[PDB]
């Protein structure tokens, strides 16, 4: 049983940059033998320090792993587009081997609101006797940011159905989908559907909505 | 080269057994300790364990001690995980790991995920969700997919055959009562729509369901 | 001595033996103990059973 | 008049939750974590193989 | 243990009758007899060494009669 | 070290049955050295009997303390009014002392539904800005029953306080107040004000409701 | 007549002191153990400890070991339960127990609620509470007394001075805001009401406030 | 080439959270719950009082 | 009784695990020992005797640390 923790969570950054991750070995002094993981999505992981001190053969010099036993820094002084990615630091002194919580590579850019597009039910929806409000949150940096379902002013956490995109491949936005599911019945029973979208490029929730009594 | 290759993923049912495969590759089999490491969906790496690759003699940690059995091919140099009694918690990806052993694991079995569940194969419910006054942004009217319902992943959402990539966010399928949800949207000028069809086009292979919902205004 | 209550009643006992009682023993407020396992006994392994 | 307990002694004892972590030959010290909690009582031990 | 190493004897203030009396008294001899008398080929062979070594008559009988309760107790 | 438990938690009887109030000593053997207690609400405990199978002095011969060492039982053959009490039995035989989960007598009778009342904010509280919808459920019996806020059809459990008398004296069924505390903004931004009671006389809630917009 | 005599109900506040007296009477003080328990407000009886009534020895509960002083004066024969570093969990009616020991504690202390938080004195703030054609159920239109906002308890609520107790359930003080509501419901006869006065009469001898509330209909 | 761990050893150690719960003369037995916690290490003992 | 006269030893075939075994070990020496480790008074006063008689040295022990274990429950 020993621990690591590796700090941050995720880092939006500049390509080029440098964007240290920090580690620490919770517990004796790990000395060496901790490394750097890094996963993209959907991956095997990839090794990337070993010893805490040494890269491996693929990973090029820009991945620096350091410190030494009680703490350790996982840095790339150009973090890179082909470095956005999850980073892993595992303790190898003792079994049990384990993994730090991560540190991601986020690219930083321009802060970009959500476009916030709420869809009825589809009258094909409608037919089937269910009922999902969806509204798109799209294309927002960063990925900051809240749903909040109103309905008839009194607002309804239930139903709600969130599927947001990553920082997004061509402007490095994140794009969201927020799903209001009502029964038909309670679609019909109440009127304004009111999903308000809170980003940190809003200083308000930016508000989306439909009464059902309107078209 | 050195290349940790596994089995496929595997949908599951709760109370059954998987064995992950890892195949040993561009090196000696029996020099180096062979790991596995569960990628829980949501979890980071955690490591499931080492089996001794030269007495073929499995460590575990004391999480994954007792329902998983690790187990080592010699001559064709293939490594195995076997979870027994299959929980939805057995649902995750899973990586066998090569060790490097005091240095740790350099490389990683290509991803083995297991999907461990009840729910049967199921067409989704493909909502073309139109936009409303509010809907249109700017010249764009916001367009939209609701794919509903189905097991297992994935259904191919595309848009107009895909010919439209660009305002797309198809949005991520999770989990409803082990069916898959997913709304998909489209952010189209409304000078294209409903001038120009916008169908999305959700085609769940699973299923052998493909689905095609123009978007309609309300 | 100590005043040492077996069963329902109590009972005399120097308290210099009282301690020499080799028994599963007590804080003598609560819980945490002192050879609890001279009450009790193991097995062979057969398999992991024991 | 008044008396107060000195100490106090369990002079039956019931086994709980007998559990057995079995290790491989010469992996040494078993591990089973229940010495982490004293209300359990762990045995290290070996388990005799083919 | 429970069995063994008594309070026996409280032997302060006490005329009175104890908590377990009659035991106490014959604990000794009847167990070491019953062990003994469940052995009775063990009894014989004491009665030699008494003899055996020390030749001085009546202090050789020291040794046996001693050596009859050792055993019990060991 | 040693844990009771005293069963049942009440129990509705017709004055002079025999109720039987169990409790068991969860450690060791007590042997003797268990003792019950009376204690009518708001008063000192009573102690009833002593080595759990000995009447005190005071305490009448209707209760029968009894049980042995790992469990014991308070038997009042004849459970009378002023037998109604918060009954418990405590171990002795080790530091700590402790309790056991208390048992009630409650004098059983015939099921009362409640008589629901519910006053809006009068105009004393509503000249004050607070608004508290309030729901007097007068004299059910039993004392098991749920209060429910709805508002514009959407139920509200907040600003809800809840106060009930006890066992009521001569119907001997129970008395509550059911409270729907609003900001008079919210109090006027909603409109139907209902509390809805469902009681074990009715397989339903009482409904007792009204709207601002109603007188 | 062994009585244990305690001292009253004491207001507090978080990080006083209290010191509970218990007097006892009735027994030659010295021969039996005192016994304090701790009885939460909503919860059962929670055994303090006791203190040797000879030696003036105190020994606490686990729970209660080193906030508090069990202390005795031996002529006055006064028990004390004393509680150091006032925190809202020693608010709770307290028991010295006189200690028929290895038999129980025999007697008990009349009863001391200490009740220990922040607030101030506050007068209660009174609804005549009107009923709607909602509240009158057969000949009885209910009416309510809605107190609201004082501390500390009680406040006195009558009906018209209380010559109605007949329909009248008065509800439990509750806190709000380290304040508290009662709300009294009267039910009286739509004959007797608003024909006759009824008038909850809410008396605080606390923060000194006597009010009247005429309940007249909406 | 491929190794096992027979066992560990804390060359250096870290005292953290000291706490003794202390009980008067002929209280005997001292009573500290962190008996129950073995990342605890507990020790009786006394203070002689005045 | 329970106490003392226990079927161990059986010896009869079994050739096993015992019922209790190691403990049987330890009950002559230890609770002998603990009673004279109790009474170190009788430790100081009772292995003088022997050597006071017979004057025959090596022997002269014989009743003396023999003598010691005698003490205990007789």
């Amino acid at each position: 049983d020993i621990v690591l923790t590796q700090s941050p969570a995720s880092l939006a950054v500049s390509l080029g940059q440098r964007a240290t991750i920090s580690c620490r070995a919770s517990q004796s002094v790990s000395t060496s033998y901790m490394h750097w993981y890094q996963q993209k999505p959907g991956q095997p992981p990839r090794l990337l320090i070993y010893l805490v001190s040494n890269l491996e053969s693929g990973v090029p010099s820009r991945f620096s792993g350091s410190g030494s036993g009680t703490d350790f820094t996982l840095n790339i002084h150009p973090v890179e587009a082909e470095d956005e990615a999850t980073y892993y630091c595992q303790h190898i002194r003792e079994l049990t081997r384990s993994e730090a919580g991560p540190s991601w590579l986020e690219i930083k850019r321009a802060d970009a609101a959500p476009t916030v597009s709420i869809f009825p039910p589809s009258s094909e929806q409608l037919t089937s006797g269910g009922a999902s409000v969806v509204c798109f949150l799209n294309n927002f940096y960063p990925k900051d940011i809240n749903v909040k379902w109103k309905i008839d002013g009194s607002e309804r956490q239930n139903g709600v159905l969130n599927s947001w995109t990553d920082q997004d491949s061509k402007d490095s936005t994140y794009s969201m989908s927020s799903t209001l599911t009502l029964t038909k019945d309670e679609y019909e029973r109440h009127n304004s559907y009111t999903c308000e979208a809170t980003h940190k490029t809003s200083t308000s929730p930016i508000v989306k909505s439909f009464n059902r009594n309107e078209c | 080269q050195v290349q940790l290759m596994e089995s496929g993923p595997e949908l599951k049912k709760p109370g059954e057994t998987v064995k992950i495969s890892c195949k040993a590759s561009g090196y000696t089999f029996t020099d180096y300790s062979m790991h596995w490491v569960k990628q829980a969906p949501g979890k980071g790496l955690k490591w499931m364990g080492w089996i001794n690759t030269g007495t073929g003699e499995p460590t575990f940690a004391a999480d994954f001690k007792g329902r998983f059995a690790f187990s080592l091919e010699t001559s064709a140099s293939t490594a195995y995980l076997q979870i027994n009694n299959l929980k939805n918690e057995d649902t995750a990806s899973y990586f066998c790991a090569r060790g490097v052993g005091l240095y740790g694991v350099d490389y990683w079995g290509q991803g083995t995920s297991v999907t461990v569940s009840s729910p049967k194969t199921t067409p989704p419910s493909v909502y073309p969700l139109a936009p409303v006054c509010g809907d249109t942004t700017g010249s764009m009217v916001t367009l939209g997919c609701l794919v509903k319902g189905y097991f297992p992943e994935p259904v191919t959402v595309t848009w107009n055959s895909g010919s439209l990539s660009s305002g797309v966010h198809t949005f991520p399928a999770v989990l409803q009562s082990d069916l898959y949800t997913l709304s998909s949207s489209v952010t189209v000028p409304s000078s294209t729509w409903p001038s120009e069809t916008v169908t999305c086009n959700v085609a769940h292979p699973a299923s052998s369901t493909k689905v095609d919902k123009k978007i309609v205004p309300r | 001595f100590y005043v040492m209550t077996v069963g329902s009643k109590s009972f005399l006992v120097h308290r210099e033996w009282f301690h020499d009682l080799a028994l599963p023993w007590t804080p003598p407020s609560s819980t945490a103990w002192r050879n609890r396992e001279l009450l009790m006994e193991f097995e062979e392994a057969h398999a992991t059973k024991q | 008049s008044q008396l107060a307990e000195v100490r106090s002694y369990c002079y039956h004892a019931s086994v709980t939750d007998i559990s057995t972590v079995a290790r491989c030959p010469m992996t040494g010290e078993a591990h089973n974590e229940k010495r982490a909690d004293s209300s359990y009582v762990c045995k290290q031990g070996f388990t005799d193989r083919g | 243990s429970v069995s063994v190493q008594t309070h026996g004897e409280s032997s302060l203030v006490n005329k009175t009758e104890t908590w377990l009396d009659s035991t106490k008294a014959t604990r000794y001899l009847m167990k070491t007899e019953n062990w003994i008398i469940r052995n009775p080929g063990y009894a014989f062979l004491a009665a030699v060494l008494g003899w055996m070594l020390g030749s001085n008559n009546g202090q050789r009988v020291v040794f046996t009669i001693l050596l009859l309760l050792v055993a019990p107790a060991y």
